RNA sequence: GGAGGGGAGUGAAAGAGUACCUGAAACCGUGCGCUUACAAUCCGUCAGAGCCCUCGACGUGUCGUGGGGUGAUGGCGUGCCU
RNA sequence: GGGGAUAAGCUCCGUGCGUCGAGAGGGAAACAGCCCAGAUCGCCGGCUAAGGCCCCUAAGCGUGUGCUAAGUGGAAAAGGAU
RNA sequence: UGCAUCCGGUGAAGCCGCCGAGUGAUCGAGUGGUGGAGGGUGUGGGAGUGAGAAUGCAGGCAUGAGUAGCGAUUAGGCAAGUGAGAACCUUGCCCGCCGAAAGACCAAGGGUUCCUGGGCCAGGCCAGUCCGCCCAGGGUGAGUCGGGACCUAAGGCGAGGCCG
RNA sequence: UCAACCAUAGACUCGGCGAAAUUGCACUACGAGUAAAGAUGCUCGUUACGCGCGGCAGGACGAAAAGACCCCGGGACCUUCA
RNA sequence: GGCACGCGAGCUGGGUUUAGAACGUCGUGAGACAGUUCGGUCUCUAUCCGCCGCGCGCGUCAGAAGCUUGAGGAAACCUGUC
RNA sequence: CGCAGACCACGGGAUUGAUAGACCAGACCUGGAAGCCUAGUAAUAGGUGCAGGGAACUGGCACUAACCGGCCGAAAACUUAC
């Protein structure tokens, strides 16, 4: 039971599968390394990943007056929101159905001396 | 062709598994007085003032 | 130089060959460019290559050189300043340094200078 | 290479054809109003 | 950058935030315990080793008129309906 | 018993004959109709049928007297053969 | 629902449960969490009265799958730019394509798609500072142009009328 | 005969968006055989380390279409000294 | 000779077996002929087993690098004239 | 980087260096460059001159790049015989 703090991201236009492909990198990852290697990774869901986790790291310092060196990424998970419907049309006559979807996206990060 | 049934939960999320990602190697360079970390490949160009450090 | 052992660099022999003429002019124009990568490592020869014509200089050379890149302020620029300045050092005039790649494909970029430091 | 469709539109034609006063000029296309002038229609005749 | 969020607040309650009474299942994931890479499995059942949790009588840890989760291994066993 | 080639897992009749259908369990290597036997539920009780007792598979490489030499056993004819 | 009684904002139902029960459909007036206003009991009455299957209906979500494709046979590139963010947006120089058309002007047809300013959670088969996308505002001027007020063909309607 | 080499659009690898028909299940071997008479699922034996990728196309009586040939029932349309 | 008279999710489509048309014969007629004659769309992105090749992981009682034995499997095996 | 290759793998090198590219020279393929001069009315021919050009093959040269570096990776014991 370590001091922790939380932050989420909802209602964002990644699959969820694709952000899990990333975020398997870095549950347990520093909060620092995982910011850089999420700078250097060539996937387009690092982004959002990288604002959530910085996110939270500032809400730990500011609103919980915590060291931003003794941080990890404890706790991630991504799961799956809402879902649009497009009748995108196909030949003979048929229409097919893609789903456009999203994601929320959440991150809980304590604060371990070692 | 066309599956044949619904290929189950053990067998997909097994294969699933293996669409996964590595990260690159990373190596901190000297970038003016301050630390970062970058991978190998672009050391050099990183050293001489081209790659964007945001 | 030595052809490409493969498939060629934007769909023809032709576009290939206009490409590079192309970003040679460039590349003698600044000194700098930005693109990706294969094209640099096409591109070293062929630019050392029009620059060594420039060295050993004469009315045959520079024909030989004005029968590709079609940009005569370019090619008064090599023969004036280029050649001269690239006398001793034998061999080697180009520099590849890759960067960050690209966010549209992923694929990768280099800058590709000319040496200064003779 | 004909790939003419059916419709190729034009109005004057659509009016002398399915039009009002050619609905009021007999007896069945008046009953063809009393229905859709009943049933809650708002566009009786194009 | 913004979306969105964390604190501070309103409020009886923000597990009531203008995607909002309650808020099921399918479905999607994160942690904790057991198990699984020499094996031929209508996917279970009967016996059951071993480990982990728990209640109780005791004594420096310990069996029990116990109970529950997993369950190596052995035997038996040819989906549901019309 | 007929038709058929006195063939068919063929077809058509008989039968206080049977079973299956509607009937599990045991044996038959697996096997709706064959043999045994007709399941009210439980027991970490006993005796038996059909069948079977070298190991797989619980039970006898059981006792006695003779045959078999062919792996017969664990498919088969007309006919042949000290 | 008729009738009689009991519990209920000192927390009913409903849902997730744990512990238990009944020979079975099932049960807990036995207790916890969530939650916020009606329910139970006994006797009778009446039923839109019990779903696992109808190539069943409606909504939601999976496997296939992070796979096939991303819409022609013209071909893109370098520097600078604003911008949070640039393969694509603006400009510069190259390059390449059509050239009885992939160019300039009308009719039908559509209906603000045109210009300016701002905008980018939706859309564009990727992203997008861009767009025929979104919002507001603006904008179409005829004695002589194409039609009407001028005429008639095919054909239509058709006073009276004739037939029925 | 007798096929070989080259280039482009695909196919393969990487970044992004991202469907589909089909689907009782599932950690879905081969043989000789048995069976509603052509067995991934049963018996008896043989073989096989778990998970993937490109590729072929023998089977899954593969997907599609409540057979279009045949037969039955109902209709339809056509004919004629019905 | 067998393996759906092997093999069309591998190719053809000449034949046969859709609608057109003609000859002979039958039928009064519509039309028919195991008679003939010319023409006539061959759909599918491979889920599983299987097969050819290639990888990741773990294992073989410490972690590693080289050289290799051989169970057991495969390939090849033809023939003529002077 | 490769004459290894669908990707991955495989093979070699990695400043204590000739792996690649360039550069110099060579081999081979093409076949007598441009410029100038001469003869020609002009088409054009001749000389300078195995000329010039040029891709994989070969030898040499460290001039450019192979970096001022990150990650994985090593020992429960137990008994007889000794």
């Amino acid at each position: 039971e370590f001091p922790s703090a939380t932050a989420k991201a909802r209602y964002v236009r990644v699959s969820a599968t694709k952000a899990r492909r990333v975020i398997d990198l870095v549950r347990g990852k520093s909060v620092e390394e995982a910011l850089d290697i999420l700078r250097w990774a060539p996937q387009a869901a690092s982004e959002p990943v990288a604002k959530v986790i910085a996110s939270a790291a500032a809400n730990a310092q500011n609103n919980e007056g915590l060291d931003p060196s003794t941080l990890v990424v404890a706790t991630v998970y991504a799961d799956e929101g809402p879902t649009a419907k497009r009748i995108r049309p196909r030949a003979q006559g048929r229409a097919f159905r893609i789903r456009k979807r999203t994601s929320h996206i959440t991150v809980i990060v304590e604060s371990r001396p070692p | 062709a066309v599956p044949k049934r619904r290929m189950s939960r053990a067998n997909t999320r097994s294969r699933r598994a293996q669409w996964k990602a590595e990260a690159p190697g990373l190596v901190t360079v000297s970038v003016a007085g301050q630390q970062r970390k970058v991978p190998r490949r672009l050391l050099k160009a990183a050293r001489l003032g081209l790659v964007d450090l945001d | 130089p030595k052809p490409t052992k493969g498939p060629r660099l934007g769909g023809s022999s032709s576009h290939q060959s206009a490409l590079l003429a192309n970003l040679a002019t460039s590349l003698f124009e600044h000194g700098r460019i930005k693109t990706t990568e294969p094209k640099a490592r096409a591109l070293r020869p062929y630019a050392e290559k029009l620059i060594t014509h420039a060295k050993k200089g004469a009315l045959h050379n520079r024909r030989e050189v004005m029968k590709k890149i079609r940009d005569k302020d370019v090619v008064h620029t090599l023969f004036a300043e280029i050649g001269p300045f690239y006398a001793d050092r034998n061999g080697g005039y180009t520099r590849i340094i890759k960067v960050e790649n690209r966010k549209g494909d992923n694929a990768p970029m280099a800058v590709i200078e000319l040496v200064r430091e003779k | 290479a004909k790939g003419k469709r059916t419709f190729q539109p034009n109005n004057r034609r659509r009016a002398r054809v399915h039009g009002f006063r050619l609905r009021m000029r007999t007896r069945a296309g008046r009953a063809i109003v009393a229905n859709r002038r009943s049933k809650g229609r708002r566009a009786l005749t194009a």
